């Protein structure tokens, strides 16, 4: 095992809450690490 | 104003009146162009929140040209504004360069979270990633674990929150609340228990020893203390400062015991009339009649009042006392 | 933070020890009285809505000030945070019980809480009855002695339990006066 | 402690100049009130036990559980403390009168008395009461025309109301 | 304490500026009010004990089971607690109108209101059977002017909102 | 658009409150102020013509060394470039008088002002003083009223203030 | 932001042109008639919750799919929000009609939500209705046609203002569409 | 924070009593002095930026220490910082004489100032004659009694709008020292 623990990266997508944010900021955490695929 | 009672209100008489005004919330993804009248605002707003009520000056804000312009691009307040701010240099060189390791774990979590460091292990959280990944993203561990996502938005500037019960920290970092955050009028550089070179809750910090709160503004705002140990063990001195604790029979005799807080002593102003004296000014070790100000006491409830007139008749003046 | 098992691991680190024989029989005996260790947190929880209201409104007909304006529990805003500072009070008090230490509410609500009382302007001479009122309803519910609820229990005594809950109410009272 | 002549010295001392011919005419308009300000002071201090016991009596007489059983002033020894601070402020209230600035009110009776009663207990809402309640029967029994020859004293009596209600407000 | 001095003088300590003609006309309407919001507030001060009574005694009248053993309005001393009840929200109104905005309401009666009577088992939709009847007994020719009935009618669909 | 309905607007926005009545009153003074501000608006807009030329030459007349090469005054262009930069502003307050607030200077006019001002090498203090040319010789019962000329002024002394 | 002062000074910039005596009377009847914009919106913040809960519970009663089994409206979480996303869009047309101009919501209400009703699957069926409802209770309070409110207002005309509102009612119509 | 009207409802609430005809009608020429507090007002955010550079310039020319190497003053960034010290402590006495009482300077500046000036080691014989000279220059500012400079208003009085501003300016030197 690597270290003394294995927390996932916070690069992976669908890591916030996304329960009762604004609609400026749902957007943003629905689509945090998934731009880069869509565009490639 | 001062006081706990007369607006039946009790937290913007104790220095947070604008804090608990503003909220700073950008509401819309990308700044509109044609325009720039509304997020300057949300920029300096921002400037005046993760720098402390800092100064820039114009060219020290023109080095930070490229971020604040990302950000008014489509791009978020906290990772990329507030975790650039933080990578500039007009951040490490008041708060990372300028003091040791844990005085700037104690301005980053008061700059970008809003709250206090309670207990060794928040420290040691934060003093480990420095040791094996530099300080680039010693600041990433601040944004990126679960604490910033769950209570600031995205784009909501990050507001202050250490004092207020929701911030499940302690009741002992309530009071180290108002020793980092001093009222509005006052910068990191501008108080006297950090004058951006050293570290504001050292020993009381790492113990979650909880302090007196002595209130901005108040008779007494003056009142400052220095630390020594005592006991043989950690080769310590006695005399500095009182103790916290009352602990043998004068506990219980004489009443319940209290702990008093003076700031003011000054070498005139002792005798019982109105002026000074003349003559020599000083005795023979030409010392002072108090060798330090900031003096404190430990009394019971029978010998406050009399305690109290020694205090303001020779020139002191009382900034806390609470019960032990 | 720390329940009856760790407090036992960190006496015996201190001597470098192990566990053998006669510290074993004391904490045989929590695995003992375990069922009703857990038979008594639930007859609190279960009724702590009750516990609250009755016991910050018992405070203030015996203190007919903290009403009056410029009484401390004046407002609507005031008298709201009142109604969950002692609904705080009543969950870490529920932790210690059933963790059997008195080590988290020591840790989280109890230190510095003078000190944050008598800056907001708390009265605290009025704050110690609202959890004298509240240690008498607890001790009143793991013992079927409520005047107004009977809850069905197995047969037997719950006395020491009574003392236990008893000791954490009162230093609740010891860490604020 | 400083007076009201030493309080504009210590502020030309601090810019270093020498009084104007238009501040000494603020000085001796500031004496020719002389012999009024003595009688207030006067009327004040020949009645100070009739000053607080009226109005500590009417203080619970409004408020009746401060006397009750688990008040702030059910005991006799926590009665008689109750009497010492009504007469404590008044003292350095008549004191704050002769010298026509609220420098000794300050430094030997208000800078700590909120600090104070937040420890005890003591409600300060019914302090200030208890303070506003002594102001208005001093302000009425120093508009008593009985000794003194009649003219006017309304920026007396203002200035002595003053001192009460900064009192009142650094209790709260 | 939501005014319009208030608005603007925080509004500029946001941004950090001086005091302009958007924050000196705010103020002249301050002034074009005045005139009659004031009319109302001095008008129910002399006449809220005849008001408040008024008050109580058409909610009490309607929910007439809340005088039932086991509910909230048990003996005589709950309901002297209930027109003490209603001559705060009749005194908060009145610091309402001289402030010029909503100021004592919002951060007095209703800040905290959601959780000291749901708590204390206080049905909120008995308060607005009190309310409601104060504005709809609102009289504009002969108890009022035209334009305090206009906004004394608009602090208590304050009320109303936010206690619904 | 810092005017008097966007800075009520922003305000309730913010702490998320629908239009109370601090909001709807600041908007009455908004009424009482038109008057005197959109007839000192129309009155500029019928005369730019004319006293921007008057306003023009003063700082020509003043700081007459501008002429000299590596300056701002060299050729026909840079006048004709100048005589345009003057010609704006005295545009920008005029929309400050039929906004109602100081919106479209401290954005369009005010706003990265000063560092195009730096690295063109054009001296400020000739703009601060052809803009308190037109302000010190307007005369109050011929041009305007007694209350369009205070309106008129406060937006042009919001320049100066902003530049030097 | 843009308000209805805040139109024509960005049409007139566009062309560079000074705003004078040929497009001053627009705004001279504006101000004229600005007591008719505070008598209205005043008559719809008086009961805002009110119209709310009577349309957000109006449109369930054409369309009963709304609280089946598995429906968008389904529990207790899903209709706490429903009627928190039916007072925002009050409270930001309330904005529209104290502006004069639809402005504040195609940057702040509007901008991109579209995109969140399609993430959550919140169909587009029934919002159009709830506004749609919503739209008619707004019209019908300016103007004195409500049924059982009936404020005391000066007399005049408001048949100006009522083709407006329900202007920026069809706009969020189209834009979730 | 507290205007003038905010001060009459928390003095009239400790009394829990309504405000009336006795209280009014110090109120009511609140509303009648105001036409003179709004065109004094005017006068001194329109003459703001010349009074702080005269009154930096002027506490230096009677203490020529103070941009010595060593003084306070001394580089560019001490003194481009003590014209921005300056005039915050100018702007919340334009905002106490906007509202009428004096706690928006004294809970936002004068709340923290004194333990903020001996941190940094300004001098607080200093700043307090940079604070007097902008006492004397808004006294002269508000009566017309400006030398080079004179706005033109309608006749009358502001001698008590005049001394009002002085008191506002004179606890800033009571606070910091
Ligand atoms: C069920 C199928 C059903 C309902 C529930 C109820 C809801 C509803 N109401 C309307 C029309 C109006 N609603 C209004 C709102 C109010 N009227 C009031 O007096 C109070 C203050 C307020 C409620 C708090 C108003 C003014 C109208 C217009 C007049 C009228 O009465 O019609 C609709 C719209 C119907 C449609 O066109 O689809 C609905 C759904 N009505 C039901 O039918
Ligand atoms: C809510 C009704 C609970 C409940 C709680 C219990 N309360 C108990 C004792 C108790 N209650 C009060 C408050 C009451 N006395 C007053 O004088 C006033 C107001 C003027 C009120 C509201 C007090 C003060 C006390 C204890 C006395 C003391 O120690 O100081 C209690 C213990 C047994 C009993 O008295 O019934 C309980 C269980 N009872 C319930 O059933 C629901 C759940
Ligand atoms: C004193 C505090 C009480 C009392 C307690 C007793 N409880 C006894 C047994 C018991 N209680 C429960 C339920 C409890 N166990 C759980 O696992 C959970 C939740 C997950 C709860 C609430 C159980 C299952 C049992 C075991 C036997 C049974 O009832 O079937 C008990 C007798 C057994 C023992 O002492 O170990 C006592 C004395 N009884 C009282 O009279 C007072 C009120
Ligand atoms: C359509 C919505 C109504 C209607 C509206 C009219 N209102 C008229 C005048 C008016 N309204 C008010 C109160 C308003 N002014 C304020 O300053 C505030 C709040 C701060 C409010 C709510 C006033 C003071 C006036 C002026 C006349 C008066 O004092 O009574 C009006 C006539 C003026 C005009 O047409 O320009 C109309 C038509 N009337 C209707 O018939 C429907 C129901
Ligand atoms: C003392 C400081 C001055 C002085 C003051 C007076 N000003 C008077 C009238 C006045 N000023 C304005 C402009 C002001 N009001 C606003 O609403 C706005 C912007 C939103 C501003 C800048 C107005 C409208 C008025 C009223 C004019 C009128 O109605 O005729 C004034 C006369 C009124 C009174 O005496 O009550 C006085 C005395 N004048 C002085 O001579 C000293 C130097
Ligand atoms: C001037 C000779 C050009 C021109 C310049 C403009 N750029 C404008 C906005 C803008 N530019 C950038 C790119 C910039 N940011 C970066 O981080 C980097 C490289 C690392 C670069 C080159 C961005 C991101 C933006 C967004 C707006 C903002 O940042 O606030 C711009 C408009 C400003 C506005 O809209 O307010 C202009 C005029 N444009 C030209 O026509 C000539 C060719
Ligand atoms: C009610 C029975 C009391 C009383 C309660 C009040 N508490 C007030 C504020 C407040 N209290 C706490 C302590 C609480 N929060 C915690 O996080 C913990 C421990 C985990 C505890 C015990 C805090 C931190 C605060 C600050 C406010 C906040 O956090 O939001 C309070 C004042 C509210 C206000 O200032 O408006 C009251 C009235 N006071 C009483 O009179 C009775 C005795
Ligand atoms: C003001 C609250 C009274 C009031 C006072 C007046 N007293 C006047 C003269 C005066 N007062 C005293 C007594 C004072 N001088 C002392 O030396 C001592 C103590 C030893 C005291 C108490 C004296 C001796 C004098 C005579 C000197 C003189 O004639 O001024 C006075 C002037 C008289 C006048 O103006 O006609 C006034 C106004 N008078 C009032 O009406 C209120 C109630
Ligand atoms: C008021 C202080 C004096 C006064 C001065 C004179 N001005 C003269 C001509 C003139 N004035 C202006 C400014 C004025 N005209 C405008 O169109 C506008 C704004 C839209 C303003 C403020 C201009 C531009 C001109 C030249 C062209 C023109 O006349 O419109 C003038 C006559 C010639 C001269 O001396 O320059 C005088 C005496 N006039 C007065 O009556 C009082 C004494
Ligand atoms: C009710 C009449 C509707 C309906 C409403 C629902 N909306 C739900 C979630 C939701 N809505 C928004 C938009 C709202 N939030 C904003 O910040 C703004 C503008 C400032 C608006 C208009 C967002 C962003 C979300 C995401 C979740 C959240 O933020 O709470 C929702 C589901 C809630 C849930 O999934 O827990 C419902 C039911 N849906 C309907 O069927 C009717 C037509
Ligand atoms: C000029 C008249 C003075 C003087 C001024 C200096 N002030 C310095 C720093 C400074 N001042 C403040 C307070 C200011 N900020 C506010 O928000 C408010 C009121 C709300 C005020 C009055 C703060 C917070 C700071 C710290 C700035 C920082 O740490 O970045 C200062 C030192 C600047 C520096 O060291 O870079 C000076 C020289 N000093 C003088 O000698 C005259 C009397
Ligand atoms: C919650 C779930 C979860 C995961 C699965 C990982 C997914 C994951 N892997 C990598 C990143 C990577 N993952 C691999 C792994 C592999 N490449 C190979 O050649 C093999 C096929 C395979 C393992 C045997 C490698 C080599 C990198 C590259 C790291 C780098 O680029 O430096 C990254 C980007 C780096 C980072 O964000 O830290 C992420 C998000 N992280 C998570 O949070
Ligand atoms: C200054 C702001 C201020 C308020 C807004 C009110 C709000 C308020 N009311 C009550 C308390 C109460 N309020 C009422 C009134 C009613 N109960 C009902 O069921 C009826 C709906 C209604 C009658 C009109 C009653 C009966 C109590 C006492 C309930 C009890 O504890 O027995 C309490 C608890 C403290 C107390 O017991 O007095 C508070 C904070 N009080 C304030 O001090
Ligand atoms: C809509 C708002 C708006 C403005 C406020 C101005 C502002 C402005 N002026 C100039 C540009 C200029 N402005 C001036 C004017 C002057 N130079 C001086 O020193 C005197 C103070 C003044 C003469 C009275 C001159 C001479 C130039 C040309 C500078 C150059 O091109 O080198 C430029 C650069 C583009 C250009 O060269 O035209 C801009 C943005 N223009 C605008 O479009």
């Amino acid at each position: 095992l690597t270290g003394y623990d294995s927390k996932s990266s916070p690069n992976f997508p669908n890591r916030a809450a996304t329960r009762e944010r604004r609609t400026v900021s749902f957007n943003a955490r629905v689509a945090r690490n998934k731009s880069q695929a869509k565009k490639i | 104003r001062l006081g706990t009672v007369s607006g039946n209100s009790s937290l913007d008489k104790l220095g947070l009146d604008k804090f608990l005004s503003e909220s700073n919330r950008a509401y819309t993804p990308r700044a509109q162009p044609g325009f720039s009248s509304e997020y300057e605002q949300i920029i300096s707003a921002t400037y005046k929140q993760l720098f402390g009520n800092a100064y820039i000056m114009d060219s020290e804000r023109a080095e930070m040209a490229k971020q604040e312009s990302m950000f008014r691009d489509g791009q978020l307040t906290l990772k990329d504004f507030c975790r650039a701010l933080a990578k500039t240099e007009q951040y490490k060189k008041r708060f990372f360069d300028s003091r040791p390791l844990y005085g700037a774990i104690e301005l980053n979590f008061k700059n970008i979270l809003g709250r206090t460091p309670d207990g060794l292990e928040h420290y040691r959280a934060k003093s480990a990633v420095y040791d094996t990944k530099g300080y680039e993203a010693f600041v990433d561990a601040f944004f990126d674990d679960g604490e910033y996502d769950e209570v600031y938005d995205d784009y909501t500037v990050p507001f202050y929150r250490g004092y207020k019960t929701e911030a499940n920290l302690s009741m002992a970092a309530f009071t180290h609340f108002f020793r980092m955050v001093r009222g509005s009028s006052t910068s990191d550089k501008a108080n006297p228990n950090s004058m951006q070179k050293d570290i504001p809750l050292n020993y009381y910090g790492i113990t979650k020893t909880p302090l007196a709160v002595i209130a901005p503004g108040a008779a007494g705002t003056a009142y400052t203390e220095s630390f020594a140990g005592t006991g043989s063990w950690q080769s310590g001195r006695a005399g500095l400062n009182a103790a916290r604790v009352a602990l043998g029979v004068p506990a219980t005799a004489n009443g319940k015991s209290f702990r008093v807080e003076v700031t003011g002593y000054t070498q005139p102003g002792f005798g019982i009339t109105a002026g000074t004296a003349v003559g020599k000014l000083y005795k023979a070790n030409k010392l002072s009649r108090y060798p330090r100000s900031n003096k404190s006491y430990v009394v019971g409830f029978d010998e406050l009042t009399p305690l109290y007139q020694r205090i303001t008749k020779n020139g002191g003046t009382i900034a806390s006392i609470t019960p032990l | 933070m720390l329940d009856a098992f760790s407090r036992v691991v960190v006496n015996s680190d201190a001597k470098a020890a192990y566990v053998g024989g006669s510290d074993l029989q004391a904490l045989k005996s929590f695995i003992a009285d375990g069922n009703k260790r857990l038979d008594a947190v639930n007859s609190i929880v279960s009724n702590a809505s009750c516990m609250v209201s009755d016991a910050v409104s018992g405070m203030i007909c015996e203190n007919p000030g903290l009403i009056s304006p410029g009484g401390n529990c004046y407002t609507n805003r005031r008298m709201a945070a009142c109604l969950r500072d002692g609904e705080i009070i009543l969950r870490y008090v529920s932790y210690a019980l059933l963790a059997g230490d008195a080590s988290v509410l020591e840790d989280r609500c109890l230190n510095g809480l003078k000190e944050t009382y008598i800056a907001l302007g708390v009265p605290t001479n009025s704050s110690i009855r609202a959890v004298s009122i509240m240690k008498a309803q607890a001790v009143a519910f793991i013992t079927n002695t409520a005047t107004e609820r009977k809850m069905s229990f197995a047969a037997g005594d719950c006395t020491s339990l009574a003392s236990e809950v008893a000791s954490y109410f009162d230093r609740v009272g010891a860490a604020i006066s | 402690m400083l007076d009201a002549f030493a309080k504009v010295v210590a502020q030309a001392d601090a810019r270093g100049e020498f009084l104007s011919n238009t501040q000494i005419d603020a000085l001796s308009k500031m004496v020719k009130e002389g012999n009024q300000r003595l009688d207030i002071v006067n009327k004040v201090t020949s009645n100070a036990s009739a000053i607080v016991t009226n109005s500590a009596r009417a203080l619970f007489a409004e408020q009746p559980q401060l006397i009750q059983p688990g008040g702030n002033a059910y005991t006799s020894r926590r009665m008689a403390a109750c009497l010492r601070d009504m007469e404590i402020v008044l003292r350095y209230v008549s004191y704050a009168m002769i010298a026509g600035d609220s420098s000794v009110l300050d430094d030997r009776c208000l800078n700590g008395l909120r600090e104070t009663y937040q420890a005890l207990g003591t409600p300060g809402s019914s302090v200030a009461v208890a303070i506003q309640k002594m102001k208005d029967a001093s302000v009425a029994l120093a508009n008593d025309t009985t000794g003194t020859p009649i003219g006017d004293c309304s920026s007396l009596v203002a200035e002595l109301a003053g001192y009460f209600d900064r009192a009142a407000v650094s209790v709260v | 304490m939501k005014s319009v001095i208030t608005t603007v003088v925080s509004a500029a300590d946001a941004a950090g500026r001086f005091p302009s003609n958007s924050d000196l006309e705010s103020i002249q309407g301050n002034i074009q009010r005045s005139a009659a919001r004031l009319e109302a507030a001095e008008k129910l001060a002399g006449n809220h004990e005849a008001v408040v009574k008024e008050a109580g005694d058409a909610c009490f009248a309607k929910y007439a089971y809340l005088k039932n053993p086991g509910e909230a309005g048990e003996n005589q001393e709950k309901i002297n607690k209930c027109y003490r009840d209603v001559d705060h929200y009749m005194r908060l109104v009145n610091y309402c109108l001289v402030v010029g905005g909503t100021g004592p309401l919002d951060e007095w009666g209703i800040a905290g209101a959601r959780e000291v009577y749901r708590t204390l088992n206080l049905p909120t939709s008995a308060y607005v059977a009190s309310i409601a009847y104060t504005r709809d007994r609102l009289c504009v020719p002969r108890d009022m002017s035209a334009q305090a009935g206009v906004e004394f009618s608009a602090y208590l669909d304050y009320l109303i909102n936010a206690l619904s």
